[PDB]
């Protein structure tokens, strides 16, 4: 999951950079991916918290 | 603004109208 979110589940794992797939997963709940991209550094340190 | 994502590289966007138009 973390080197290929959820492409190993359906076939052969394709790698993709992390910070790329949790933007795609904004995408997939309506938000719009920038918003990820512009604030990487807070998501992530939230997160980590 | 290009300069608060990480990662960004510099490449050319084409714009099909400004040639055509111009
Ligand atoms: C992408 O393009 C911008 C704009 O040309 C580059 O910004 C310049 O970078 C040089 C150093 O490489 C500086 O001397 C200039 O002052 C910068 N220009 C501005 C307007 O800030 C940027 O470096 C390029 N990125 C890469 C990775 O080459």
């Amino acid at each position: 999951t973390i080197t290929s979110g959820w492409t190993f589940g359906a076939g052969p794992a394709l790698q993709i950079p992390f910070p790329m797939q949790m933007a795609y997963r904004f995408n997939g709940i309506g938000v719009t991916q920038n918003v990820l991209y512009e604030n990487q550094k807070l998501i992530a340190n939230q997160f980590n918290s | 603004n290009c300069d608060v994502v990480i990662g960004i590289v510099n490449n050319t966007v084409y714009d099909p109208l400004q040639p055509e138009l111009d």
